[PDB]
């Protein structure tokens, strides 16, 4: 939450326009480096003559 | 060394005629994908691994 109307006694003019503005970017996961399981018996080639 | 190790890859009714002999191209992609494309002048083009 990037608005400065936090923890103030006044709280008179607050509204959805002023009170709880939100920046979603901070709720980011470890998406860049992601992995997954590999099947041993599956045949995926690795030879390129 | 002294004999041809023969295998019978198929035995059925692939419509084949003596008036339409076979012409083939065969590629080697890897140890397991070794294809042989062949065509009659009469029937559909076919593939065999």
């Amino acid at each position: 939450r990037y608005d400065k109307n936090r923890g103030q006694v006044n709280n008179l003019a607050v509204s959805p326009t002023n009170f709880n503005l939100f920046n979603p970017v901070y709720s980011q996961k470890n998406n860049f480096f992601t992995f997954r399981t590999i099947d041993y018996e599956r045949f995926s080639i690795n030879y390129f003559p | 060394g002294t004999y041809f190790e023969t295998l019978i890859l198929f035995s059925g009714n692939l419509n084949f005629s003596t008036d339409y002999p076979i012409e083939s191209i065969s590629v080697y992609e890897n140890n397991n994908i070794q294809k042989v494309y062949w065509v009659d002048g009469l029937n559909q083009a076919r593939v065999i691994n």
